[PDB]
């Protein structure tokens, strides 16, 4: 319902060898407090460094990027402003062993659901000598039966598209030590937040809290 | 691409120092892509020939930036004028190593200019910081008539209006004058107790000696001055205890050279790559044109964030200011100076030992010398203020009340014995009422001394754009309060937005509103007789009242003003007789006094309930020192049933 | 003694060649029925081109510009919108010969006015070399004597800062023929007029006509 008054949409070229004058000219003239950008890690590093050149990395501006960037999730590279915001799924810190175990578990539970439904699992057809891809009739039923699953408090789900639908997700940020720390949770369409007001840091912590905001106390 | 710059200097030894400094600073980079150079000349007495020499320097090399300094000659303001004017015709950047005058700060007359040392305006900001340290809020700004004076006054005005508390009676005197005693004597009356001065050195000595003759350098007071008021020969007339401040490393400027080339270096290697630089203006004759890239170079150099010169981190402001220079605070500790504070932009550190004030007291002295004999103004109001003629013996009836306790009365002067027509008769009347008892209680609680006197206009007072068009000065009583005719106001006075700007109110002590009066019946403001005025019924109010403003600021109700402005008794309780005369039917006024009228008199009826809420209250001038205490006192009385008892005694038994 | 419901203030910066990208959006955002501008002539040309690109140029809007811009009165420049208002002093009769006739006459009359009552003819200063005259002699009042002056019905009353006060001056506008034409003047009293109504001369437009009866 909110208005969401857009300011401007800007598309830029950022190749490893390219015209820096054009990008610098297009970036130096801007006016907005919040940013959303879609780029890769090798893209985000260069663009973030160039933005750091033209004075836009203070505690007044905030950046939000999707899960495409920040691939490392364990070694956050340089030139990344403190306070970067992105959103990732669950298993954000689950072990690789734990992850593969969970995958085997959900596959096994789907197989068990199929036997309870009819009795056993289907035979495989994996001849990479013939590989006819003959017909669907039976395997599609197994696919549709496996389409839904839930195991050990982890409520998975799926759509016709090969991507799970409506899981519990998290919103993470960067602490004052260049480290990923959980900030918010997201379950069932209701959104929480562990910080009532966006802590803004300056050159080194010492949050220069704004002059137009205050804390009102009241009672029932 | 050999990039060439220049720098003019004074003593011909700093010229050799500059040559050595620039050739040493050339060692920053030697990649053969960019090179540097220098050329130096010295000053001369005649201005026109000096400017011609600047033109010769201009032709002799396709220069990039000129640098200027000051010679040991005492001709201050005539030093840097020619170079800026001549080099401005081609947008050639100029760097003033040391010149504190205000005029150069304007980028509209010397459009090409950059400075490293701040002008005299910026030090005023330091005062504000100091002003916040010890909680001083009433000032006496003393300044001269020179352009620097106007600049300082404007800077202090905007910086005060940031917090927007007040300024207090700034007064300016002509430059280079004698016998300034008149203005000082005129301003000595005010209740403020701290002065600020910034003028010439000889003017500083003159004002020092004049104030010494007028005995203002004594105890209790404190006044601080600028930078040059504690230099030259002004020390020969200065008393102990006056604050002073200077810049950390000024007047040397040799180290300043080590900054300038620095930043220009930090400029040149950042400019030659933009797109199409390729040329400065070559020649000094015939080529009537400007540099194609002058503004670009100037703007890029202005926003340069230099790392580290000799004098800390140096930046520039929107016009070319020093951007966080340093300041040292010295005290006139028995005809000497002691560095007591370090101002670096955010505060002043009191790292020193002890500061001595002009009074000799070692504790922080506050200003706002509290007076003891006030000038109280009042107004005739029926149930609140009783005024009577005196018995020729010397007072009026001294007798008991219904309870037998003496009703306390004072003696107030005031009117002309006739409001509508009389030349004047300023006579003493005897003066007693509810507000008089409240004032007696207040004076008993706070050790006061009162001299009550009435108003001459007979009206409260509103805004009035007189036929001589100007700012609408306040009328009557409020004009008397503001002009200084009065100092405190005690009366049944409303509290509205239109009055809150210039006045400070206390907590209201009696809640009241607006109500109608008829002599029988009637209704509130809903009847078509009031929506559409009738020739039979007449609606009138008291002229020059708050209700006039209330009906003068309503969009839909505007037409009622059209009726109200037609005929409204510019009068008082006398207009009460209008309802007795059966001429005016409806009288719209305040609830308390009009309701007391119904009880005291007869055949007068009030209809319905109120249609507006306000309150009475004691008012005083903007940010008076008493406010808190007085307000507290009132509230304490409201706790002890004092207000209820007074209410009973005065308007209950009726 | 009026309302003057001012809308807002906007500050612009443009390097017209390349850096005017954000200026386009900033100029798009505004909305007001009356515009008053202040800039230089080439800056005016680029600003009005950018405004035409943006679209806030319709006849329902009026532009107001001081005499600092639009100096070339004798030549109507291109890319300028018809029907703007600018104000100039009495200069329609001005020319080379007009300025020549004005200057020497006023200077000589000023030289003689102080002589009219116990005066003597002045003498020049020293030179541009000696740098003489540190003090201001009594002859400076002669310069002060050049404050009050009058000739040819036109009032040349001066000001202490070096300019004239209480002046006679006119208000101009651009008609449909691309040539400056007289619109009004302020002859020491109140405003005059030659066109009592604005002709808004020239499809998704504004200022629609409304006809009614009482
Ligand atoms: C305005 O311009 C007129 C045009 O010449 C100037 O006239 C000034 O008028 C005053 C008025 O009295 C005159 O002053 C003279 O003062 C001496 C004092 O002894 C007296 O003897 C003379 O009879 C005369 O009153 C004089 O004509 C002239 N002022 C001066 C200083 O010469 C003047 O430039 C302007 N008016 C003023 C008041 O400055
Ligand atoms: C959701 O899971 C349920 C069981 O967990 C499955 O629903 C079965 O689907 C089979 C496939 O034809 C049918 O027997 C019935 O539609 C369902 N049977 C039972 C006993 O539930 C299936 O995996 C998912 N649901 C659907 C509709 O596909
Ligand atoms: C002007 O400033 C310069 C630099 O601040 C002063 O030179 C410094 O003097 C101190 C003390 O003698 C030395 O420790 C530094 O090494 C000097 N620096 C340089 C770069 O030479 C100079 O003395 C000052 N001159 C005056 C008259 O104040
Ligand atoms: C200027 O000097 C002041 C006082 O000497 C410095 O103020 C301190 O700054 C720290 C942050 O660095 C803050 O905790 C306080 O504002 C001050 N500390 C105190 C009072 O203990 C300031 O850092 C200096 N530098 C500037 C303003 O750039
Ligand atoms: C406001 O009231 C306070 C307290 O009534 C006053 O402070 C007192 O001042 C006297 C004399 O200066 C001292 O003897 C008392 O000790 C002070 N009280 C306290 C609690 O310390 C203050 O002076 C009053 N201010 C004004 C402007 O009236
Ligand atoms: C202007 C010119 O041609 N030469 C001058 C000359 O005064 C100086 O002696 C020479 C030294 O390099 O450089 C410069
Ligand atoms: C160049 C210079 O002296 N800068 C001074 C610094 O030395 C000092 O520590 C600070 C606060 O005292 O103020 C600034
Ligand atoms: C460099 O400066 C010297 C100083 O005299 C001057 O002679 C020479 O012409 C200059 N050369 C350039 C390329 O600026
Ligand atoms: C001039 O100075 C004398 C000093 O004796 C003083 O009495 C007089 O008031 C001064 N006049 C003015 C106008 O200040």
């Amino acid at each position: 319902h909110v208005s969401w008054r857009l300011l401007d949409v800007v598309t830029l070229e950022l190749g490893p060898g390219g015209p820096r004058a054009r990008t610098q000219r297009l970036l130096r003239q801007l006016d907005a407090p919040v940013f959303v950008a879609y780029c890769s890690r090798e893209e985000a590093e260069v663009l973030f460094a160039e933005a750091a050149q033209a004075g836009l990395v203070g505690p007044g501006h905030v950046w939000l990027v999707p899960n495409l960037a920040l691939g490392s999730t364990d070694a956050p590279p340089a030139t990344f402003p403190v306070g970067l915001i992105s959103v990732v799924t669950e298993s954000w810190r689950l072990s690789l062993r734990q992850k593969v175990r969970d995958g085997v578990a959900i596959l096994a539970l789907g197989a068990h659901s199929y036997w309870r439904q009819h009795g056993t699992l289907p035979a495989p057809a994996g001849d990479c000598r013939v590989h006819p891809g003959p017909v669907s009739p039976a395997r599609e039923a197994f696919y549709r039966h496996l389409l839904n699953v839930t195991w050990e408090g982890r409520d998975f789900s799926f759509s016709p598209g090969g991507y799970l639908v409506q899981p519990t997700m998290v919103v993470i940020a960067l602490n004052r030590h260049r480290l990923w720390e959980m900030v918010g949770r997201w379950e069932h369409g209701v959104l929480y937040m562990k910080y009532p007001v966006w802590p803004r840091y300056s050159a080194s912590l010492q949050p220069v809290v704004d002059s137009r905001h205050l804390t009102v106390a009241t009672l029932e | 691409k050999i990039v060439n710059i220049g720098a003019v200097l004074s003593t011909r030894k700093h010229e050799q120092m500059f040559r050595e400094a620039v050739n040493q600073a050339n060692k920053r980079h030697g990649s053969w892509k960019i090179q540097l150079n220098a050329t130096s000349v010295t000053h001369k007495p005649n201005a026109i020939q000096m400017a011609l020499s600047v033109c010769e320097d201009l032709i002799s090399s396709q220069v990039y930036a000129i640098l200027v300094s000051h010679p040991p000659t005492p001709n201050d303001h005539f030093t840097p004028t020619p170079v800026s004017y001549t080099a401005g015709f081609y947008r050639i950047p100029v760097l003033g190593l040391t010149t504190r005058m205000s005029i150069y700060s304007d980028k509209s007359i010397h459009l090409s200019f950059l400075r490293t040392v701040p002008p005299y305006s910026h030090q005023s900001s330091v005062w504000f910081e100091m002003m916040r340290v010890y909680s001083w809020n009433h000032i006496i700004l003393l300044v001269s008539d020179d352009h620097e004076g106007r600049a300082a006054q404007k800077r202090l005005e905007t910086l005060l209006e940031e917090r927007e508390s007040k300024a207090e009676k700034v007064l300016q005197f002509d430059p280079g004058t004698k016998n300034v005693t008149a203005l000082l004597m005129e301003a000595k009356e005010l209740e403020a107790r701290v002065i600020i001065l910034s003028a010439s050195e000889d003017d500083a000595a003159t004002v020092y000696r004049a104030a010494a003759m007028l005995n203002m350098t004594g105890s209790g007071y404190v006044w601080l001055v600028g930078e040059r008021e504690i230099s030259g020969n002004a020390l020969r007339y200065a008393p102990d205890g006056i604050l002073g401040l200077q810049l950390i490393n000024g007047k040397n400027e040799s180290a300043h050279i080590s900054d300038a080339v620095g930043v220009v270096a930090q400029a040149v290697h950042e400019l030659l790559e933009k797109e199409n630089i390729t040329d400065p203006p070559r020649g000094c004759v015939g080529n009537t044109n400007i540099w194609k890239t002058g503004p670009l170079f100037k703007r890029v150099l202005m926003s340069s964030k230099y790392a580290d010169g000799v004098t800390g981190r140096v930046e520039f402001n929107e016009d070319g200011d020093r951007k966080f220079a340093n300041y040292s605070i010295m005290n006139l500790q028995n005809r000497k100076l002691v560095q007591v504070g370090i101002y670096n932009g955010t505060h002043v550190i009191p790292n020193d030992r002890k500061i001595i004030w002009p009074g000799g007291e070692t504790e922080k002295p506050r200003g706002y010398q509290m007076s003891t004999r006030l000038k109280i103004v009042t107004i005739h109001q029926e149930p609140f203020v009783y005024v009577k003629p005196t018995l020729s013996d010397g007072t009026c009836k001294e007798e008991f009340t219904v309870n037998g306790d003496p009703v306390k009365k004072v003696i107030c002067t005031g009117p002309n014995d006739t409001s509508p027509g009389s030349p004047r008769h300023t006579v003493p009347q005897c003066c007693y009422g509810f507000c008089i008892d409240l004032l007696i209680k207040l004076a008993r609680t706070m050790n006061f001394t009162y001299e009550v006197h009435l108003v001459a206009d007979g009206k409260f007072g509103t805004q009035e754009r007189v036929n001589n068009s100007n700012k609408k000065e306040w009328n009557g009583m409020m004009g008397e309060l503001l002009s200084g005719q009065a100092d405190m106001i005690v009366a049944p006075l409303t509290i509205n937005n239109e009055r809150a700007q210039y006045i400070e109110f206390s907590k209201p002590f009696k809640y009241q509103g607006l109500t109608i009066l008829v002599k029988k019946r009637i209704t509130g403001i809903n009847d078509p007789r009031l929506r559409n005025p009738s020739d039979k019924f007449i609606y009138a109010t008291v002229k020059q009242s708050s209700v006039d403003i209330y009906f003068r600021r309503q969009v839909e109700l505007s037409t009622m003003y059209r009726h109200m402005e037609k005929h409204n008794y510019e009068s008082a309780a006398e207009a009460i007789q209008a309802v007795r005369d059966n001429k005016l039917h409806a009288f719209i006024w305040d609830s308390a006094v009009l309701e007391f009228e119904a009880s005291q008199k007869c055949d007068l009826v009030t209809t319905g309930e109120l249609f507006f809420r306000s309150g009475f209250g004691i008012g005083m001038r903007k940010d008076s020192p008493w406010k808190q205490n007085v307000s507290l006192s009132i509230l304490k009385s409201h706790e002890n049933g004092f207000m209820e008892d007074l209410d009973k005694t005065w308007v209950r038994y009726q």
